[PDB]
């Protein structure tokens, strides 16, 4: 067997990285992860028990909404069903809150508000979205935050709740934000994400932002279509609009952008970030198609990054750095291209891509600075760009010198990608 | 395994198990009904993705026999109230889409894995969702009154007003020199019942020949219009089979049966004083398909051809001007964009052969596909409720009409059986049974015609003033005459308004 109080007495490093491995995954009623059920040959199907009847009536109607995604096999279910008494309350599970909550949200993600049993409790989702967790915030705050804040001040402000809608129903966004009314609970939620599963929205995103002035702690806001998108925060070219928008005012409060899964960003001429002028990162999370040259990108902004796109265009920094030193492409890529790896180019490994860079004896010293002033007139003051899961640039990546140090570019899972030279 | 990485990321996870809860209920349906085999007995029950049988009709069987036929007779009645019903069968549509979308995951889940026995023909299930989405939309229309400033249309249907007023046997503000005749009246009732029901074109409505109408092999009681189509019309690969149905219907004023019955007994007999009808044809020399395949289902200028097509669009425009209905050219003369499904040779041969399919445990002819055609289009097309699914709704008789009626008009059929009944040709006895169905229908609906509008031309024949048929008549409709709603139904939706005798009394113009 597994000893709790053991695991418990080593110290929090340890305990955070377990954590941090262990992804949200609590229960051993965990639903197969979909790369298995597709690479196999078998359909697991089912097909008689004595207690699951008494579980399946009771405790089921209660996790009705957020568990009738699991039908195909049962047994996931009545074994789901005697995790539901005692998982949340387990030392195990409320050490990981407890250490995730001291890190500030970073080892599971993103707690969410939700409506069950008539409470309006907290849920956790891993990435399955299966719920395992839910606790109501008096018995949140009580047992894992005052837990570990025992008299700073600093950690007893709980400000990392997402809210999430599409999990749920539009009656439900309505009642969920209504009891979140009547209690002091905008300043508790950290984020909030949209749904909609020709200007027309849907009637849980009206509720949800006529209720987004009054947050005063919301940051990190998040969609997940490409037609409401291009509603309601991309610029889409109109300026003056008071209802339907999203009131000007809470887009100076957020922090980032999260752009979860679309075909292009540009669907019209120009992916336009004018507005929402005090943002930083913004994350491409699994966007088909994006052109750097369609992005209008704000006055302070530093991190890019993007996972999971199919195709990326690029800055387009190779057109402009030809004319600079006047030279053709096929010149500049057999004579002006060095492609050093002395050692910390060979630090971060890269095998698949070849980092390349411009040569010292062919540029005098000038037009090496303009030539690196043609890719800092291309980022416009970003630091941040993390490449993950990423195929067939069309344009040739261009990373500056100053920007390729201290890994702050970092390019993750290199298959199809090639050949980044840095100047 | 290239294409498995953007299989997984085209769905978010939840998307993705409620897509395989969809699809798990569809492989426990394929094997509860023998369509794949079980591998084991009392082990891990698991089919292939290599050999999955996946087809539109699959599919759409799946979705009759599960999602669409909720007849549920331990909690059928918690139907009641329109909310609820309403949020319901929401909820069905919802499910109908989500499980489409989910096959068609499927179906491109099983490509992957080289199952070539995975097309989905997606115009199907597209053409499934536009029904059902039509359907819905029609119970929306009658669940709000308050859209625009047309509530009168919002309670009163276009078929309804139309037929009703089409059978009234004076034109004394219908029309002077278009619709004189009653059995003029009747054919133009004819092709606009079989506009309606039917939802063809003009040409397609040109086509109809007496030969062209089956009966149910399965029903009995559906008119089964086989559009036969072997590689000329304008298509190649030539077996494209498209068939219809005619339901009998609740009222006895909208149904196409009783309507063509009447038609083709004006049009055999007519009045023997007034207007000679073109005489009961020979059915002797029948050829298969030549005497039933060159005669119309209605006159016009010539005794053996098809009327002119202006001549409809002025009847059109008259009839709706006179009911004060807004025509448009397209929604009554070219092609419908919601008509019945026109199947290829391939599946029509390859899944409706029972003898191919022995392997099933119910055969989808049986139970599900009636006379080989989709039940929810029939259902749907017919005006009625496809979701109690094998009631007996139409089979609601009290009086039925007895056989000494039936044998005392045309008799011509009772001369064939004691004529060599067998020696004939397929077509003039299929026919003949034919004529058998509508005549008893026409008699079933005779006393309502007759109590509602006695000065029709079915009855501009002294026979018709005799002990049986007025003692008939009399015990049919005695149970009509303190009431203050009718007895028998009308539509599906409309039977909480014009039930009522006195807004069924205002649809008509001419003596209310």
């Amino acid at each position: 067997s597994f000893n709790p109080v053991r695991f418990l007495e080593l110290p929090i490093d340890i305990r955070k990285e377990v954590y941090f491995h262990l992804d949200g995954n609590f229960c051993g009623a965990h639903p197969y992860p979909i790369d298995i059920l597709y690479k196999s040959n078998d359909v697991e199907l089912p097909g008689r028990s004595k207690r699951s009847k008494k579980l399946l009536r009771y405790m089921y109607p209660v996790f009705a909404t957020y568990l009738n995604i699991f039908e195909y096999s049962p047994q996931l279910i009545e074994k789901w069903l005697e995790y539901a008494f005692w998982l949340r309350y387990d030392c195990l599970v409320l050490d990981c809150f407890k250490v995730n909550h001291l890190y500030d949200g970073t080892l599971i993600d993103a707690l969410e508000w939700t409506y069950l049993d008539n409470e309006l409790r907290l849920a956790y989702f891993n990435k399955a979205s299966m719920l395992e967790v839910w606790y109501t915030f008096k018995e949140y705050k009580k047992w894992v935050i005052d837990s570990v804040a025992f008299d700073e001040l600093d950690l007893l402000n709980v400000s990392n709740i997402q809210f999430n809608i599409d999990n749920l129903t539009p009656q439900l966004v309505d009642k969920c934000l209504s009891i979140l009314e009547q209690k002091d609970l905008f300043a508790t939620i950290g984020e909030v994400q949209f749904g909609q599963d020709n200007q027309l929205t849907s009637i849980s995103v009206i509720r949800t932002i006529r209720s987004m002035e009054s947050m005063k702690s919301l940051r990190k806001i998040t969609v997940r279509g490409e037609k409401l998108y291009e509603l309601l925060i991309n610029f889409h070219g109109f300026r003056d609009n008071p209802g339907k928008t999203i009131s000007y005012i809470v887009k100076r409060r957020i922090n980032e952008i999260r752009l979860s899964r679309m075909n292009q960003i540009s669907r019209t001429g120009l992916a336009d970030f004018t507005r929402w002028d005090n943002l930083q990162k913004l994350v491409l999370s699994r966007v088909a198609y994006i052109d750097l040259n369609s992005i209008v990108f704000p006055k302070n902004f530093k991190s890019l990054t993007m996972k999971r796109v199919s195709k990326i265009k690029w800055w387009n920094i190779e057109e402009n750095i030809l004319k600079e030193l006047k030279v053709d492409k096929r010149t500049f890529k057999s004579l002006y291209i060095k492609e050093d790896d002395s050692k910390f180019t060979k630090f971060f490994n890269l095998r698949h891509t070849r980092i390349k860079e411009l040569d010292k004896s062919e540029i005098n010293q000038i037009t090496y600075l303009r030539c690196q002033a043609i890719v800092w007139l291309s980022f416009r003051t970003l630091n941040h760009i993390k490449l993950q899961n990423v195929s067939e640039v069309f344009n040739n990546i261009i990373v500056p010198r100053a920007l390729f140090d201290s890994k702050r570019v970092e390019i993750y899972r290199c298959e199809k990608i090639s050949q980044v030279l840095v100047i | 395994e290239d294409r498995f990485q953007e299989l997984v990321d085209s769905l978010k996870p939840r998307t993705a198990h409620q897509y395989k809860t969809y699809y798990t209920k569809y492989i426990q349906w394929c094997q509860l009904n023998q369509i794949i085999p079980t591998p084991e007995d009392n082990s891990v029950n698991s089919v292939p993705y290599k050999d999955l049988p996946i087809s539109a009709e699959l599919i759409h069987w799946f979705l009759l026999d599960t999602l669409i036929t909720d007849d549920k007779p331990g909690e059928k009645r918690e139907e009641t109230e329109d909310l609820d019903e309403e949020e319901e069968n929401s909820f069905k549509i919802a499910t109908l889409k989500k499980i489409i979308g989910s096959l068609n995951f499927l179906s491109k889940l099983c490509k992957v894995h080289e199952n070539p026995n995975a097309n989905i023909d997606t115009k199907y299930l597209e053409s499934v969702t536009k029904l059902h989405t039509h359907w819905i939309d029609s119970q929306k229309a009658i669940t709000t009154n308050e859209t625009n400033n047309t509530n009168t249309q919002v309670l009163c249907p276009p078929l309804l007003k139309v037929s009703l007023n089409l059978w009234n046997p004076e034109t004394n503000h219908l029309s002077e020199k278009f619709f004189k005749t009653c059995s003029e009246k009747l054919r133009f009732l004819v092709d606009f019942q079989l506009r309606s029901y039917l939802n063809l074109s003009f040409e397609e409505r040109s086509k109809i020949r007496f030969g062209s109408l089956k009966l149910g092999k399965r029903d009995r009681d559906a008119i089964i219009y086989h559009k036969v189509t072997h590689s000329a019309e304008k298509k190649d690969t030539p077996g494209h089979h498209q068939l219809l149905a005619l339901l009998p219907q609740d009222c006895p004023f909208i149904c196409p049966q009783t309507t063509l019955a009447a038609y083709l007994y004006l049009r055999f007999y007519g009045i023997p004083s007034v207007s000679k009808g073109d005489g009961f044809p020979n059915l002797n020399a029948d050829e298969n398909g030549s005497l039933l395949q060159d005669i119309p289902i209605l006159r016009g200028k010539s005794l053996t051809t098809y009327p002119r097509e202006e001549t409809f669009s002025n009847y059109y425009t008259t009839v709706f001007r006179y009911c004060h209905l807004p025509y448009k050219r397209r929604e009554y003369f070219n092609k419908c964009n919601l008509v019945y499904p026109t199947w290829d040779e391939d599946t029509f041969r390859t899944f409706f052969n029972e003898e191919n399919h022995g392997n099933w445990l119910e055969q989808p002819e049986a139970f599900a596909f009636p006379d080989k055609i989709p039940f929810d289009f029939k259902k749907i097309m017919n005006f009625k409720s496809p979701y109690t699914s094998y009631s007996t709704n139409a089979k609601k008789d009290p009086f039925p009409p007895p056989k000494d009626l039936l044998v005392q008009i045309f008799p011509e059929i009772d001369e064939y059986k004691r004529h060599d009944y067998e020696g004939l040709s397929q077509n003039s006895r299929d026919f003949l049974d034919l004529m058998e169905v509508l005549r008893e229908r026409f008699l079933s609906n005779l006393p309502w015609i007759y109590k509602f509008f006695p000065n029709h031309d079915i009855f501009q024949d002294p026979i018709f003033g005799n002990s049986d048929f007025q003692s008939y008549f009399n015990d049919k409709t005695i149970h009509s005459k303190g009431s203050p709603i009718l007895s028998f139904d009308i539509l599906p939706g409309f039977n909480k308004i014009y039930k009522n005798k006195t807004n069924f009394y205002s649809l008509l113009i001419e003596r209310p």
